């Protein structure tokens, strides 16, 4: 499963657009899909962590919030 | 037995003092709480909250709309430096970003 | 008739900063997360709700690291942003 | 059903008393409530670490003052101050 | 004139079973008593939080083993959480 | 009655056991603290305190010195991956910087 | 009183030199007098902040190792 | 006669060996106490949180030399810049 070709490479074109980007250049959508793997990877690491300590089989998003305050991402709109 | 007022009512506040004060007996914070603390914790959290909705609301009537939707939010807090530098680690979802563009992109 | 090049993008710009919704498709991204969770636990079920909030926090860590990658690239005296400069930001932040 | 605690009402209660003719959504509804929560958190845990700090086992006004002037940034924790006197006081005259 | 306690003897203690032969000066005596501390402090406020989180109100092994699996980073978290194993394993045996 | 022995010497410990149950209990953590929570704490606290002790002797070892000082200390934790990345934002007096230089300043 | 000053030029070139720089412009020695400034102003205020809680008139070590603690800049050493 | 940046480079191995303070403790301390002047009047400080403060400063100044030497170097520069230091502190978060 090589999903990680998901995030097209419009995507990441759009996201750049978004944070003022003009012109990109044709080596950055590796770069970007790898500091993207490595962000979720952590995130979903400690989520998996802060579920499997609750005994539960579901990631809420209870645990990614948690996550995200722990890696200093406070995410606010899902929970409390 | 007199009729029973509510502490909130008391200070003449909106948030509630003894929800507030049972969280924090139970949140495990310190051994004894204050019967003043409430009070205080609770009027700075109205006065917040008050600051915060009265941006939102600004903007929302300078976009024409009546109704508070998380980009009302996200453009207010933006647009405060001292409340920008409170929740400069916070993501609010549905937000966006502030609108700019460097000058040196702009055509002469 | 056709714009010369910067312009759609520059109407992009504009565009893309005015809009709230999500940049990436729901399910590649979905179909991502539950592959990379995978490697730590077997046969586990997702909310939406976590779903939802994984992609939120990855679109708004990767339109800040393109805003700090956008102007490593514009102090360097060029226009087109590369990987050196995403890798001098992430290096600045302490990543 | 278990009832869930939660700052919805005294929220629509405050943007009426500010804006009241603007109503609010559920989305923003959250954020306000997980604000709130923060906030809350934050200057508890201060207020917690301080009266720690010096040796003191209750948490009495003058140390959510500090903390709330070492927390909330510039003017505005100088009006936060302002108002938690302006409530403490007359919590003292009923 | 009054007591104050520190992790002074205990980490002299480690240090000799490491290095036999090797002295420790003041200041990296306080460095080592202040990362103790820090290092005390963060996984205490880690299980706390955990234990917080799903509404228990007692700090057990689990508590602790998912703080330090949280916390300290790489194989370094792995060998920590064996020689915890280990001590509580040698205390249920006496 | 028995004589005492410590839940330090128990557990095979030598941090104390007893003060990190006090510590924990006094601490306003929780409103209960088990048992097994202080062995478990104590024998952490002796892995960590061991590890960075042996690689500052080390240091120290390999600058032909005897005693450790808070140079050696620095050199230890910012040599090691794990180490830098749980000390990440932590200054350590007296303890200078890593020997680096960009290799683009080089003549 | 211009102490400000007192941070001459020497010792930001020392500064800079264990930093790994090896040339310095003329013009950063105001750059980085007001950015020392700036971060002594946040620490020293912190710190003050919680002497004047304590109700003390002296400003001990461990309430500057406090407010450098709360701004993310642990340091060890000093308690 | 040595040529320029021969020296630069010893000074740079002999700082980056010794543990020493590269700032004169009295005027530091001067400076410390006209900057606590403002907050509060006829304040006493111990010598401990003095060198704590220099301590500090002296570590948060090194590393953001080294993120403006990072800077500069990207930029295909050997010159430190001031342009340097605010584009490290803009990105770091400090000035943003």
């Amino acid at each position: 499963r090589d999903n990680i070709q998901g995030i097209t490479k419009p995507a990441i074109r759009r996201l750049a657009r978004r944070g003022g980007v003009k012109r990109i250049s044709g080596l950055i959508y590796e770069e970007t899909r790898g500091v993207l793997k490595v962000f979720l990877e952590n995130v979903i690491r400690d989520a998996v962590t802060y579920t499997e300590h609750a005994k539960r089989k579901t990631v809420t998003a209870m645990d990614v919030v948690y996550a995200l305050k722990r890696q200093g991402r406070t995410l606010y709109g899902f929970g409390g | 037995r007199a009729k029973a007022k509510t502490r909130s009512s008391r200070a003449g506040l909106q948030f509630p003092v003894g929800r507030v004060h049972r969280l924090l007996r139970k949140g495990n914070y310190a051994e004894r709480v204050g019967a003043g603390a409430p009070v205080y914790l609770a009027a700075v959290l109205e006065y917040l909250t008050a600051e915060i909705l009265e941006l939102a609301g600004n903007a929302a009537r300078d976009n024409k709309k009546t109704r508070i939707i998380p980009r009302h939010l996200q453009l207010a807090v933006r647009n405060d430096e001292e409340l920008n530098k409170l929740l400069g680690r916070v993501t609010i979802a549905q937000g966006g970003v502030l609108p700019n563009i460097q000058s040196v992109l702009l055509p002469k | 008739h056709r714009y010369r090049p910067g312009t759609v993008a520059l109407r992009e710009i504009r565009r893309y900063q005015k809009s709230t919704e999500l940049l990436i498709r729901k399910l590649p991204f979905q179909r991502l997360v539950r592959e990379i969770a995978q490697d730590f636990k077997t046969d586990l079920r997702f909310q939406s709700s976590a779903v939802m909030a994984l992609q939120e926090a990855s679109e708004a860590y990767l339109v800040a690291l393109f805003e700090d990658t956008n102007l490593c690239a514009i102090h360097a005296k060029r226009v087109t942003i590369m990987p050196k400069d995403i890798q001098l930001a992430r290096r600045i932040r302490g990543e | 059903k278990t009832r869930k605690e939660s700052y919805a009402i005294y929220v629509y209660k405050v943007l009426k008393q500010v804006h009241p003719d603007t109503g609010i959504s559920s989305k923003a509804m959250s954020i306000m409530n997980s604000f709130v929560n923060d906030v809350f958190e934050r200057i508890a845990g201060e207020a917690s670490r301080l009266a720690h700090y010096n040796k003191r086992s209750t948490i009495t006004s003058r140390e959510i003052q500090t903390a709330v002037r070492l927390l909330l940034p510039g003017e505005l924790a100088k009006h936060a101050v302002s108002e938690g006197t302006k409530a403490v006081t007359k919590y003292t005259s009923a």
